């Protein structure tokens, strides 16, 4: 935007194919994957005879 | 002992300027985004000094 000489102009994170937060859920999505999949041992498998 | 000479100097004096002319004096904007209502603020001036 430009009005008698003053302007600014500005480019976010928001974007047509990533969100404006994307990048945050993706560094959740990895930091859950570890802390799941680490967690999940501390339970182990499940078993069930036939 | 210079009653009578002519003294002369080099001198540091502070900078100092007076408005002699307003240019572009007023510009302004509606403010309504993140506001509980619209606002006037006024944008900043040009001075000719």
């Amino acid at each position: 935007l430009e009005v008698d000489g003053i302007t600014e102009t500005i480019g976010t994170t928001q974007s047509a194919m990533y969100g404006g937060a994307s990048a945050q859920i993706l560094q959740i999505n990895e930091d859950i994957k570890e802390l799941l999949d680490g967690l999940r041992a501390y339970f182990g498998y499940n078993m069930i005879g036939l | 002992k210079y009653e009578n000479h002519t003294v002369t100097l080099k001198i540091l004096m502070t900078l100092r300027y007076v408005v002699s002319d307003i240019l572009k004096e007023s510009r302004y904007q509606y403010t309504k985004f993140n506001q509980p209502k619209s606002k006037f603020e006024n944008l900043p001036q040009k001075l000719l000094l």
